[PDB]
């Protein structure tokens, strides 16, 4: 098994159009995942609320859908309940809340699309084992 | 309750002052070889 | 003493050194060619990185029969494209 | 070449430095040396640290231990601990290294260029180790400097700057101290606290103005007693008392040096005033805390009434009560009800946690603490994989709480074993049998039978 | 002779059949009480309430142990590292729900063990000895702290002491396992070096010996009677057995002189022993044994187990059902 | 009688720097086999096609996590020959199926043998009692009964311990949670005669070298010893005055001091070995059959008896389809056993 350009190939938007994205994107996006996201987010969970994973199909059934690269970016930009209904960057880290949350200040656009790759093909690869928790270790 | 604890307080007390005063009264000579050690 | 000739002696001979400066680096990097020419892995049948599953696989190719072993190997190393 | 054998000196190569004990000067020259090695490490570690340090993370994600106590003294950050300007602690990195060169030379000067002994080039600087008056002249000017040292500290804290206050309203901040508590019954009322849970003796300092009065207390202390020491010699009672040899001041300083270094483990475990978690991060208890405050927080948001809410047990599943009443978090966090911290205080009322605070008053910012914390406890393996140790790869952290902590007890344990070692040995050296038993007088041949 | 004076003469007397000493004036009446109590806690103390969740666990042999099962049971999770002395109780009964008598018995048995390292120093200077044996009772010592008040002051509560019984040290090392992957730490392992090394060092020492007893007796007879107590002369030959230990391995990994000898017989074990309680004080802070779960990984990105992966599921197998109704949130902090 | 058997008894037994013996014939291949199939296995060999593991340095392990593995639980108690019916010759498959596990475990048997056999051969060159040798018998009794007898009692050789560092931890761990291990008699004694042998270790040797007599000048008193000297070098009469009063009794005589030296571990030992025997057949010391009947009946009743079974239930449940993959154990999530959050 490798990491193929099918596995790097993910949504982009909602509309069905997809991207391709390179092996270093992808480990770049590791990388920064694992700084700014992992402390909470480790193995596609959410410590500080395990009832919210992130796996694919629980991202799609967010409001509005964030099992594609816009929808990511777009949450990390400005974050927001599962519902749609409130915006939670005073308590979420976020490019609207950097100053808060000052990891999130030496970010930019290109590292967002490589964060959100990272989380969109994490789970083609580990399965279960992502979002999965302890019982998949 | 309060008479055991007075009662354990002055055990204790008493005690330590004899552990204390009594590595106080001379100890260092207190061996077998070479007793003028001060 | 049983005769031979001690290890001070020998070690600090300026003859070991001109036999050993030659003769461990050359083992040295005959142990190395042996992992980079990839010879390692076909000598043990330990799996490369890409080896251990086939791409869209996620089961372990365990053996599962005594007598038909090398034959279930040889099997799930063909199933790997 | 005086005493550098095993034949002249009567001790081996393993414990060679014995060999310096009767020679001053080279004595001298190995402290001096010495010295100068920690001198270095202090500059070069934070030279290090400083390269590696990206400001816009917590210092707590970065193995920082150097840093942090700068910016506990106030230098480089401002409101919250947030790093304003890096270049104090390059400072005090370059200074402390360019130090330890002087400092080597001296050393390397004084052990193996400079006169082996002392006495007959001055009387001054010459010492016998069985002259207690030279031995407590000596000691005095030492607590003389560490009376200096100590009232350095109030300076800073009064007239430099102030210190990083981790207490101070609205967040923490830089502040100077301009009324240090002052009253001994305070001060001294620390040293006379229980070591147990709730009371947590000296470790217990929750408040700059009595850290900075008490090293004015200690300041003054210090200067007083290097002068009686000097001024005196010791009583007879005193002379009684101790075995007075280079050996036995060494063991009675390691038992010090022991005592202190489990102090300074208990200190940076639970104390989050003078280790500000803005820098060290968390508290052991503080996580456990700001874990239970984050699944509050989070179902009350759900609707969840979390006053009534009954756990398994039949205890409270957020809240209960604790043995003498205060209401405090429920789960195992009830052990850890004795922590205090900025972030939780707003939400404390003279019964302990207020239902009605809990339920109108708590701010994002207290979320936001509470989930850092939550997700920063002080739990990481050898190889830094951070969290529990069934936590899978990913997160690089170890705290420097543990870090701390876990070196401080070997460092101390360890001296408290030399202390043994260099006591019994200096025990049995005064009175003459460190070697072993004279066959022709063995002691217990003279004795009776015990039966 | 004043009264004073007499009586320090009799508690450093070298003619005691036991020796008392300063330290033995703290040390006697400190493991006293420690002991007193234990005795009657483990016959018939009543359920304590360990994890502070009202949920008594049974330790005493009246109230349905056998040996094997029975404990004095860590004092509860309420009290934490809070002082929980009998006159702090409302009542014995109080005080024994809450289990009080093993605060009791573990700082009175610490002081009293602390003690007596301190009287095997005293005896040996008032004997005339060289005076390192204590370090030696050290070791075993320092591991009696780490589990009885390090780690429970790190943890941030007696309940997480070493229950005083067989099944509750068990559990104690499962949950150990557990928490802290103890048996992936170096520290650990060095104490398992330590031991198993005191071990194989023992009965070497003690067959080496007595494989080179000289023969002073007859068949019929014990060997132990060729030797006899305060005898001038070594009772084995040192130069045959050296000469059969180094043709064994080589000559130059043998050990000819006997001081050196027996002090390596000393310092192995020992020492080893001291990494394992400084493992334990270290654990106590949470700083953990390795971390190689999920280490290995293929091309794809595949987790690869490694045999660190089943130790890892056996873990999680300890942990999800340790003290199954404790805890109310996700993560185990303490 | 000078025949080529006395020339060759001739050459064996010269002193020389490595002494070799009758009993090197045995003992040199063997014990040189089974630490070159551990080096060659840890570095090269995989255990994917066996237990589903990396276990070689080649694949990324380090030292805390290579092992040469046991061999598939399909091949039975099979001998696993290079040149058997499994592998039939094919080296590179006699890897991938487990062959070294019994290559390194038999070699590593025949050379424990060798090596008690050269204590035998060497005392009774020199002239010694050998009391080595019967020491030795211990490690024997251990090895055998836990790499032979225990996986020959199972199902197959899968379920003997493997040859590397986690390896062995998983070992104890599952001997805690299927056999209950800690609670059997047998071990008990195993692990008192382990004990209590470092601390017989430590405390002879930190009373000779607290007992010496002055034999010498200098602050290093190693120098004041001579291997022929007739004098003891520390007094034995001071040693058991001080123990004596120090701990109530003392050792007085030596002779008997060092043979309860040898006699407490390897007591120990044998101990265990018999226990694991018993664990070869599942002969558990699992359970108290009174403890259970209350328990049971009274669920106000807890011991750290039924505690610990929880946390062994625990440990079979989560690790069970991992370390066990030829079972195909599938267990959802839902039939797992946790406590509460957890
Ligand atoms: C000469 C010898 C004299 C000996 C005489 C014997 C007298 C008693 C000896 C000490 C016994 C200590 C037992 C309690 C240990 C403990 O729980 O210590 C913990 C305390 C700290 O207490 C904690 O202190 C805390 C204070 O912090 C508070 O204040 C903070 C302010 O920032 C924060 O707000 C924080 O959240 C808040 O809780 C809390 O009160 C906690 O409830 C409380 O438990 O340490 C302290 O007091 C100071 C450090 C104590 C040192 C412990 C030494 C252990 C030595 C091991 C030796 C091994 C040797 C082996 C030999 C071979
Ligand atoms: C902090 C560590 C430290 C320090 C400061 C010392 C200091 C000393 N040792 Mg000790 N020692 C140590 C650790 C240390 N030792 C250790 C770990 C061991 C175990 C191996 C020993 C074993 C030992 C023995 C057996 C003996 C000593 C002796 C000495 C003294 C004389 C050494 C000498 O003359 O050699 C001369 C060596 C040289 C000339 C070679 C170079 C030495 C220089 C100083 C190194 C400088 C390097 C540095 C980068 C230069 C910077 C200059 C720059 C600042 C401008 C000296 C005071 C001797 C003694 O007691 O004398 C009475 C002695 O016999 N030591
Ligand atoms: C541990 C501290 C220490 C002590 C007690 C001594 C003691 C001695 N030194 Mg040594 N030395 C030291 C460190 C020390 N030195 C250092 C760090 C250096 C490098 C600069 C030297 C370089 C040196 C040389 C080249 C010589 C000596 C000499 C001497 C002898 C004569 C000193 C004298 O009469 O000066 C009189 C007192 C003064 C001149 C006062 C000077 C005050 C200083 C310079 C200002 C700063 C003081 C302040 C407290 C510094 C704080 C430092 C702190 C942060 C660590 C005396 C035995 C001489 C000797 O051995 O004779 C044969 C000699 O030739 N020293
Ligand atoms: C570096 C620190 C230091 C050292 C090593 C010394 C050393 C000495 N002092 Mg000095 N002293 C110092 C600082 C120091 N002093 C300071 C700062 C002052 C001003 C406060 C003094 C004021 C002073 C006076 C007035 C006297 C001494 C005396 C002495 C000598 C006798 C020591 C003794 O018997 O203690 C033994 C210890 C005790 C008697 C303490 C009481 C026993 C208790 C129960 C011990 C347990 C304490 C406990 C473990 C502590 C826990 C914390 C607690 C505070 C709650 C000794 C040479 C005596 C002397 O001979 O002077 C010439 C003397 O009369 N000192
Ligand atoms: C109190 C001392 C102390 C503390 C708390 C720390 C803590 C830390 N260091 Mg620092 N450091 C120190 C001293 C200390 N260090 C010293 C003396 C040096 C010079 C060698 C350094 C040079 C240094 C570098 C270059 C780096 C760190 C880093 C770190 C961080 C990661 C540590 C790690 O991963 O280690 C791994 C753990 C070990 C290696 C365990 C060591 C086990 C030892 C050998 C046991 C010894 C026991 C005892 C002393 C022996 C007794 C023997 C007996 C017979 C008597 C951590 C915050 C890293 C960092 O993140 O920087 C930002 C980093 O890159 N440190
Ligand atoms: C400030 C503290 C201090 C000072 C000044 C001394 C001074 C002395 N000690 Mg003491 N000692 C101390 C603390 C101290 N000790 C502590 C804390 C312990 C407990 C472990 C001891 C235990 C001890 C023993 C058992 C003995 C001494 C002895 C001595 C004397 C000779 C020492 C020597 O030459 O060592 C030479 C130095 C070495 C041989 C090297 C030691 C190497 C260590 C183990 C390295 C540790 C690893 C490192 C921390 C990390 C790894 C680094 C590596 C990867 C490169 C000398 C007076 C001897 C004596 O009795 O003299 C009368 C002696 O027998 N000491
Ligand atoms: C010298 C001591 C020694 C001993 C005791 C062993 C023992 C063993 N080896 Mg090891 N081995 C050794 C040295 C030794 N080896 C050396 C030097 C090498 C490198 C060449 C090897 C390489 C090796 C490999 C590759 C393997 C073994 C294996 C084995 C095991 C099975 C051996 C077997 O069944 O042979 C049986 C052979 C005999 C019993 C010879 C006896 C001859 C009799 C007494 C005389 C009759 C012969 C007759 C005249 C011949 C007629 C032939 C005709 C009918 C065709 C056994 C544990 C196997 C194994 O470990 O599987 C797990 C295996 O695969 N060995
Ligand atoms: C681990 C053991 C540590 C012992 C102390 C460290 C040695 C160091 C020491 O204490 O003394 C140092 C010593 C110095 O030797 P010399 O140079 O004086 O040699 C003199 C010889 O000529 C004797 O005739 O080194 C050795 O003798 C050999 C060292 C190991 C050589 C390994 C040879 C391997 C041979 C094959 C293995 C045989 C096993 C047989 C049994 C199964
Ligand atoms: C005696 C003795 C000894 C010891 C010694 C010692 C301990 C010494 C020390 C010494 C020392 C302690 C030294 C030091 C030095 C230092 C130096 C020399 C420094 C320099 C620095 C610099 C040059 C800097 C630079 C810089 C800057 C300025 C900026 C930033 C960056 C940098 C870093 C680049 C021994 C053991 C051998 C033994 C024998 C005897
Ligand atoms: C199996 C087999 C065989 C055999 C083979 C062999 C015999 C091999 C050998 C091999 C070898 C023989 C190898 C070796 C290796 C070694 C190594 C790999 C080492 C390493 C080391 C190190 C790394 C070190 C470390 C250390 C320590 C340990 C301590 C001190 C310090 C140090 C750190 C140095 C045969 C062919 C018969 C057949 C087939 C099967
Ligand atoms: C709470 C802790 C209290 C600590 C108090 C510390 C105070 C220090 C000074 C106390 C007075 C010292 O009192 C000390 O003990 C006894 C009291 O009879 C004296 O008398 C002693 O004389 C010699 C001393 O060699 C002994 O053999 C004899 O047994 C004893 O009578 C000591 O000579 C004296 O040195
Ligand atoms: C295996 C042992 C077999 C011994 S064989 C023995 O060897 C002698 C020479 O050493 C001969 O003289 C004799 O005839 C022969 O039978
Ligand atoms: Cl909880």
């Amino acid at each position: 098994a490798e990491l193929t350009p099918e596995v790097l190939t993910v949504p982009l938007n909602s509309e069905g159009k997809t991207i391709t994205l390179t092996e270093k994107q992808y480990l770049e996006g590791k990388r920064l995942f694992q700084y700014a996201c992992a402390s909470c987010h480790v193995g596609g969970i959410t410590k500080t609320n395990p009832s919210l994973d992130l796996r694919t199909e629980t991202l799609a059934l967010a409001t509005p859908p964030r099992d594609n690269i816009e929808g990511l970016v777009d949450y990390m930009k400005n974050p927001t309940t599962y519902d749609g209904e409130q915006e939670i960057a005073e308590v979420h880290p976020s490019l609207r809340s950097a100053d808060i949350f000052p990891k999130m200040r030496n970010l930019t656009e290109k590292d967002l699309v490589a964060i959100a790759g990272h989380i969109l093909v994490e789970p083609k690869i580990l399965g279960d084992k992502w979002g999965g928790g302890k019982v998949y270790y | 309750m309060e008479t055991l604890k007075i009662t354990v307080y002055i055990v204790v007390t008493f005690f330590v002052l004899l552990f204390v005063f009594g590595f106080l009264s001379g100890d260092p000579a207190r061996n077998p070889k070479r007793k003028d050690l001060e | 003493t049983t005769g031979e000739r001690p290890f001070s002696d020998i070690i600090t001979s300026v003859r070991y050194w001109v036999i050993h400066s030659i003769t461990i680096p050359a083992l040295f990097i005959a142990g190395w060619l042996f992992v980079s020419t990839g010879l390692a892995y076909d000598v043990f049948g330990t799996p490369r990185p890409d080896s251990y599953y086939a791409q869209e696989q996620r089961s372990i190719p365990l053996v599962t029969d005594r007598f038909e072993a090398k034959q279930q190997v040889e099997t799930f190393l063909e199933q790997l494209k | 070449a005086t005493n550098r054998d095993q034949e002249s000196s009567g001790f081996a190569w393993w414990a060679g430095n014995a060999r310096l004990i009767n020679l001053s000067g080279k004595l001298l020259g190995a402290h001096v040396a010495h010295a100068g090695l920690i001198v270095f490490w202090a500059g070069a570690m934070t030279l290090f640290e400083l390269a590696h340090f990206i400001p816009e993370k917590p210092m707590y994600e970065q193995g920082l231990i150097l840093i942090p106590h700068i910016a506990t003294l106030g230098w480089g950050v401002g409101p919250g601990g947030e790093v304003v300007d890096t270049f104090p602690f390059f400072v005090v990195g370059v200074v402390h290294l360019i130090s330890s060169a002087v400092l080597g030379f001296g050393g390397v000067y004084h052990a193996i260029r400079g006169p082996e002994t002392l006495e007959e080039y001055s009387s001054f600087f010459g010492y016998d180790w069985k002259d207690k008056n030279k031995m407590t002249t000596i000691l005095g000017f030492h607590l003389i400097v560490l009376g200096i040292g100590a009232l350095l500290l109030v300076a800073k804290a009064m007239f430099f700057g102030g210190l990083y206050d981790t207490w101070a309203p609205g967040g923490g901040d830089v502040r100077v101290i301009t009324n240090p508590t002052l009253d001994p019954r305070v001060i001294f009322g620390y040293l006379l606290k229980s070591p147990f849970g709730g009371e947590g003796w000296i470790v217990s300092v929750n408040n700059l103005e009595d850290v900075v009065g008490g090293h004015i207390w200690i300041g003054l202390i210090c200067i007083a007693g290097g002068i009686w020491h000097i001024l005196t010699t010791p009583f007879g009672w005193a002379r009684r008392a101790f075995i007075w040899s280079g050996e036995a001041y060494l063991s009675y300083s390691l038992g010090a040096l022991s005592m202190m270094g489990f102090i300074a483990t208990c200190f940076v475990w639970f104390n989050n005033t003078v280790y500000p978690s803005e820098f060290y991060g968390p508290t052991g208890p503080e996580a456990s805390q700001a874990q239970a405050m984050t699944f509050l927080i989070r179902d009350q948001k759900l609707g969840a009434n979390v006053g009534s809410a009954q756990g398994p047990t039949g205890l409270g599943k957020y809240l209960m009560r604790s043995p003498t009443g205060e209401i405090i978090f429920g789960g195992e966090t009830m052990r850890f009800w004795d922590f205090r911290g900025p972030w939780l205080e707003p939400l404390r009322g003279p019964n302990g946690l207020d239902l009605n605070k809990i339920k109108n008053d708590i701010q994002p910012w207290q979320e936001r603490r509470a989930a850092e914390y939550m997700t920063h406890a002080p739990l990481g393996s050898l190889n830094s994989v951070g969290g529990v140790a069934t936590e899978i790869n990913s997160v690089n952290f170890v705290s420097p709480r543990s870090w701390l902590a876990t070196s401080h007890f070997v460092l101390a344990f360890f001296f408290l074993v030399g202390h043994l070692w260099h006591a019994g040995r200096a025990r049995a050296a005064a009175a003459g049998f460190e070697k072993g038993i004279d066959r022709e007088s063995e002691p217990v041949l003279s004795m009776p039978s015990l039966d | 002779a004043n009264l004073w004076e007499r009586f320090c003469n009799w508690v450093t007397s070298t003619d005691n059949r036991l020796y008392v000493g300063w330290f033995g004036v703290i040390m006697i009446p400190t493991l006293l009480a420690a002991t007193i109590c234990f005795v009657i806690a483990f016959i018939a103390a009543p359920p304590v309430d360990i994890d502070g969740i009202r949920e008594p666990v049974s330790g005493s042999l009246l109230y349905g142990n056998n040996i094997i099962t029975g404990a004095v049971v860590p004092s509860s999770n309420a009290i934490g590292l809070h002082f929980y002395p009998i006159w702090e109780a409302a009542s014995l009964d109080e005080w024994l729900y809450n289990g009080g008598p093993y605060q009791l018995i573990i700082f009175h048995f610490l002081l009293g063990a602390s003690c007596y390292m301190g009287r095997q120093w005293e005896l040996s200077y008032r004997l005339g000895m060289r005076p390192w044996i204590c370090v030696a009772y050290s070791a075993p010592l320092a591991s009696a702290f780490a589990v009885f008040l390090i780690y429970p002051i790190g943890q941030g509560s007696f309940s997480d002491g070493m229950p005083l019984g067989i099944s509750g040290t068990f559990n104690f090392m499962i949950v150990f396992q557990a928490e802290h992957n103890i048996l992936m730490h170096p520290f650990h392992q060095l104490g398992v070096a330590g031991v198993f090394g005191g071990a194989l060092f023992c009965a070497m020492h003690g067959s080496l010996v007595t494989s080179s007893l000289i023969r002073e007796t007859t068949e019929t007879e014990s060997a132990n009677y060729g030797y006899k107590f305060g005898q001038e002369e070594e009772t084995y030959n040192i130069v045959a057995a050296h000469g059969y230990f180094g043709r064994l391995i080589f000559q130059y990994a043998s050990f000819n002189n006997s001081r050196s000898l027996h002090f390596f017989l000393a310092a192995w074990p020992v020492v080893g022993v001291w990494f394992a309680a400084l493992g334990i004080s270290t654990m106590a802070f949470n700083l953990n044994g390795f971390n190689f779960n999920h280490s290995v990984i293929d091309a794809k990105g595949n987790v690869i187990n490694t045999w660190a992966d089943i130790i890892n599921r056996a873990n999680l197998g300890m942990e999800v059902m340790h003290e199954r109704n404790a805890h109310n949130f996700p993560l185990d902090l303490a | 009688e000078r025949g080529w058997f006395d020339i060759l008894d001739d050459w064996l037994k010269r002193d020389r720097f490595v002494f070799v013996g009758w009993s090197g014939i045995l003992l040199f291949p063997c014990a040189y086999l089974a630490l070159g199939g551990w080096l060659t296995g840890t570095t090269f060999v995989t255990s994917w096609y066996t237990h589903g593991l990396a276990s070689s340095y080649l694949e990324g392990c380090n030292f805390l996590t290579v092992a040469v593995s046991t061999p598939a639980n399909s091949m039975g108690h099979s001998l696993l020959l290079l040149w058997g019916p499994e592998a039939q010759g094919d080296f590179t498959r006699w890897c991938q199926l487990g062959g070294l596990w019994t290559f390194i475990a038999l070699h590593g048997a025949f050379g424990l043998i060798g090596f008690m056999l050269r204590q035998f051969e060497i005392a009774r060159l020199v002239g010694v009692r050998p009391y080595n040798a019967i020491a030795f018998s211990a490690p024997i009794a251990v090895f055998v009964s836990v790499f032979l007898i225990y996986p020959l009692g199972q199902s197959s050789w899968f379920f003997a311990p493997s040859f590397g560092v986690a390896a062995i931890f998983r070992f104890l761990l599952f001997f805690q949670g299927f056999h209950n291990w800690t609670l059997n008699p047998f071990h008990m004694m195993g692990v008192a005669g382990v004990l209590g042998g470092a601390l017989l270790c430590a405390i002879h040797g930190a009373t000779v070298e607290n007992t010496l007599f002055q034999d010498g000048e200098g602050a290093s008193t190693f120098r004041a010893f001579n291997p022929t000297q007739a004098e003891e070098t520390y007094s034995m009469v001071t040693a058991n005055r001080f123990w004596s009063q120090i701990f109530g009794i003392a050792f007085s005589n030596k002779r008997w001091l060092h043979f309860f030296m040898l006699f407490v571990p390897v007591t120990g030992l044998w101990m265990s070995a018999i226990g694991v025997v018993g664990l070869a057949l599942n002969l558990r010391s699992y359970d108290f059959i009174s403890q259970e009947i209350r328990a049971a009946e009274d669920p106000e009743f807890e011991t750290f008896y039924t505690k610990n079974l929880l946390l062994n239930e625990g440990i079979r449940a989560w690790m069970a389809p991992q370390d066990q993959p030829h079972e195909n154990f599938v267990f959802p999530e839902e039939v797992l056993p946790r406590g509460n959050a957890l």
